[PDB]
DNA sequence: GTGGAAAATCTCTAGCA
DNA sequence: ACTGCTAGAGATTTTCCAC
DNA sequence: GTGGAAAATCTCTAGCA
DNA sequence: ACTGCTAGAGATTTTCCAC
């Protein structure tokens, strides 16, 4: 049911940057993807990254 | 030190001393010396020491024209993946760029193109081509190549590869295509240890799949969450936190002080 | 209100003061004598 | 842990490894080995090239038969060099491994052979004809919107690839080709993993067992068509 | 993967793939892929990402010629302190530079001059002037401005200051002298919060005083220290450590396993 | 023994291999076909 | 006698850099000055800095 | 802690503040106040300019009277503009505060007045003559080594400043001027410190006492010509 | 022991052309 | 065998002052 | 629990012209 | 109302494998 889809979305990985740091942050875990923002979880921390600062991939590793 | 203020103001009008010099030689507090410096129009000669960040959405391509051996190479790069396409065009004209853009939009889902203010990119032909294909045009601040950093970088990379394979072709067009092939499918590294082609396929497929899954979830999962406000749509929950959106303002609240109906 | 001093287009001479209309991440839109300019923050100083 | 349920499900229904891995949370190598353990369980990079004519101009068309994705270009003349250039452009954009051609003089030129050799493409001498008919129909539809034929051809390619939908899932050719290439990438990563682990022998003394998965605190192995799990401490792995 | 080595060698001879691509597409260990890449002459196109450090001894000056408003400005900087002297010279000639160098050596203790390979600096006239004044000449690696970074930086700074005071003079020579004055005695900062003139005076005075004091100490304090070796002349002791100089190789040893006679 | 590939004088083309004669901090002295050159380490690669 | 001169020498301050770090290290304490090297003490640590990487000043603070 | 010994030493010998600070390890402000507390105890930026003539050429000479450091330059003519340019060069190189001139027409020009005003120099209208004689002697000695007179003049300046030693300590003019300017910098830093602390009043209630030193864990103050030390906790400092 | 505030230290970039 | 650096604009960490 | 070694992560620079 | 980045060469921190 809904849980399988939530877990599937959760399986994707997100690389993101903060508003001043130019280095790309590690492979966070996607939780929500929206039209303008993506809600991710990086090291037990939830963040709301603008869509323009996110690269979302299901790494085929 | 009030008389020191006038003495330092005259001293600065003459010599334009920095705040340290005025503070030391007139016993001014650093705030007053900095104010004296900041009131001088002639001493405002340095900008902020930072760099912006370009857009890296899945649908943004950065285009540029580079030159090599007297030829013009029009290069487009997918910002999110590093995937490049390059064509040797006879001249930097609006017609050639519009043709290149229509080709590019026919192969991959181009939603916006970011370019410098070169005459070819600003021509009404490219505007018409983008309008027909539904592409949004972004222009960087004039004479600010950093705004196109990504594509600029790729120019370098492209030329490098050509330097390694120019001896394997009789013409520059073939060498350019060889370099594009090598960059897209023979250079691995980056976010996922990927090639550029693998990375772009992953990016596009992930966009489609996440859109589809999120559409289904929002169709199925329906809740309203109150915290601390109005009818804030529920977005996600778990690990002792609830992420919600209220008036289109996404926020994260602790599981406590939050009720879901 | 702010004062912006900027270097806009391949012109080493700095200009200003100008009124700050909008501040963003990486660029600022300013008004300098009824003329609107967009300047990267690397080439602008705001007081 | 959940290997036995997956094996029983495979025996009942003969399901593929993607389904088993998704359902029973197994590493894909284990599911692939489960599928390969049954004796009764035993394209993405293939392109078809043709050159049509329209308004006395030559249109070279490449079709991804697995998806219907189209790449069309108006070329000056049916020349070997130009076909080679088009093929090199195509190979630099998509992972082309095989190309089918109609034995035409341009397609059999030494220049095209050299281009395919450099790009690592194998050459073999009615999807293409139907796709050409559809492309010509779209070109006729949009010809009022373009002064030249090359622009009309590119508009037709765009419309066909992205603004036309159909099939079982109502997808366009672009989505289908992206999905097919993604599946191919997954398959090749899995094959690389299998090749990486196929040169290990594990003793758990129990006979020399093949290695299927080395986890954080477990070692999943196969012996005589029986899949087992043993502790990292109890297992000894060699080349 | 032994056959993979040959397959990857052919693949690299064709496409010049990086070690990641070869390792991924041929199951090669990273060492072998890196070896394959490192054996290709065409793939050696990048140097190490590091910067050297220029000499900063008290007696080294860096000289350069900059241009402004069609005029030639010969600028010298004391590397240790940032103290500058600039003169507008009629032309980039050896005679003018030799005159400037003799003037400079007559005011401050110039022991070494470090310069680019410009024709004026490499002229036999400057060589004779340096020989007479006992100055050693160092030339940076050709077309490597970073070797003269300090003076290059000062050029920038100097011009900046001129831009602030050019309106206060009717000639560029006067503006240059005003800029030199402002830099030397009206801009404070750096290691000691000093200005350039104060810093150079401090550097020179400290050099003289430390030389004198160390001469006295050495004439007075005589000891020989054995550690672990030979008769290593004692240099310093305290805080549970002894610094010694054995065979002109200064070293620091623990107070233990060290005996002083 | 080492192999040095270098870019010497405002010439974007890299050269080499060459024999490393002396390595210092920020520069290396190399020999390339009976020709001695001094190259900053930013413009040299040693294997 | 000798201790006054040693203390005077020790009063001087030394700024120095390491062989790869481009940032100048804080005001160390001079212990010995030679023709080629200067022996300093920075945070209870004795170092032997080459003369070309040292700025020795008696800060008039 | 060592203030009383320093005070007694000053009473017996009337020593200066540098000596007391060095000997008794007091902060310089305390020693300066000790010196200023007694009644019985109550130049580095002064230059002399002249214009000599040699071989029918004008040599402008500046002498640091406190040290004998020389700066000479052959100028085209005794003009106000040339003198002003020389003065600006000199002021940009050394901390010139006052200049003594011989009432010559060039030295009294409005251009020189403007240059001195901009550089913050005060103008006043036998060290210089003796130094000119010595410089002419050195120029005569070295004239065989220079084709032109300007080069000979610069060589003479170099020899006089650095290759001639004498006096009580056997020092050169360069060393002497560097030492004098360093002492001037020390004096100005001390004066800045005194100015900074002179606008505090400290209560330790005991009357309003001036502040002399605010240490890490002590406050040294003066009251009615008696120097005392208090802990920071007992002391209250106000502007 | 602790907030505010001021001061010190750290990070980073343009221009030298 | 020789070698990037300087100074200013924010930002962040430290220390100081009264409670 | 621990050395060696291999792998992953971090730091930094040139060129884009 | 817009925005430096990419990939390679060392260096340093992490993890893995047997003892
Ligand atoms: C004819 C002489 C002799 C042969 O070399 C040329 C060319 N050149 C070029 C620069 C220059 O490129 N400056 C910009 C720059 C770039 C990077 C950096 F780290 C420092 C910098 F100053 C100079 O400053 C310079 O003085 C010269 C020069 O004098 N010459
Ligand atoms: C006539 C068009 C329109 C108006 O602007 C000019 C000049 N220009 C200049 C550079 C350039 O300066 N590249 C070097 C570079 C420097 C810094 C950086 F971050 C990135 C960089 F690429 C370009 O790349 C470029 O494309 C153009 C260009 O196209 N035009
Ligand atoms: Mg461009
Ligand atoms: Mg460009
Ligand atoms: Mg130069
Ligand atoms: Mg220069
Ligand atoms: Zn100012
Ligand atoms: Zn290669």
């Amino acid at each position: 049911e809904l849980q399988k889809q939530i877990t599937k979305i959760q399986n994707f990985r997100v690389y993101y940057r903060d508003s001043r740091d130019p280095v790309w942050k590690g492979p966070a875990k996607l939780l929500w993807k929206g039209e303008g923002a993506v809600v991710i979880q990086d090291n037990s921390d939830i963040k709301v990254v603008p869509r323009r600062k996110a690269k979302i991939i299901r790494d085929y590793g | 030190f009030l008389d020191g203020i006038d003495k330092a103001q005259e001293e600065h009008e003459k010599y334009h001393s920095n705040w340290r010099a005025m503070a030391s030689d007139f016993n001014l507090p650093p705030v007053v010396a900095k104010e004296i410096v900041a009131s001088c129009d002639k001493c405002q000669l340095k900008g902020e020491a930072m760099h912006g960040q370009v857009d890296c959405s899945p649908g943004i391509w950065q285009l540029d024209c580079t030159h090599l051996e007297g030829k013009v190479i029009l290069v487009a790069v997918h910002v999110a993946s590093g995937y490049i396409e390059a064509e040797v065009i006879p001249a930097e004209t609006g017609q050639e760029t519009a043709y290149f853009l229509l080709k590019l939009a026919g192969r991959w889902p181009v939603k916006t193109v970011h370019t410098d203010n070169g005459s070819n990119f600003t021509s009404t032909t490219v505007k018409a081509a983008c309008w027909w294909a539904g592409i949004k045009q972004e222009f960087g601040i004039p004479y600010n190549p950093q705004s196109q950093g990504v594509i600029e970088s790729m120019n370098k990379e492209l030329k490098k590869i050509i330097g390694q394979v120019r001896d394997q072709a009789e013409h520059l067009k073939t060498a350019v295509q060889m370099a594009v092939f090598i960059h897209n499918f023979k250079r691995k590294g980056g976010i996922g240890g990927y090639s550029a082609g693998e990375r772009i396929v992953d990016i596009i497929a992930t966009d489609i799949q996440t859109k589809e899954l999120q559409k289904q979830i929002t169709k199925i999962q329906n809740f309203r969450v109150y915290y601390r406000k109005g009818p804030a749509k529920l977005l996600w929950k778990g690990e002792g936190a609830v992420v919600i959106q209220d008036n289109s303002d996404i926020k994260v609240v602790p599981r406590r002080k939050a009720k879901i109906i | 209100n702010f004062r912006v001093y900027y270097r806009d287009s391949r012109d080493p001479v700095w200009k200003g003061p100008a009124k700050l209309l909008w501040k963003g991440e990486g660029a600022v839109v300013i008004q300098d004598n009824s003329d609107i300019k967009v300047v990267p923050r690397r080439k602008a100083k705001i007081i």
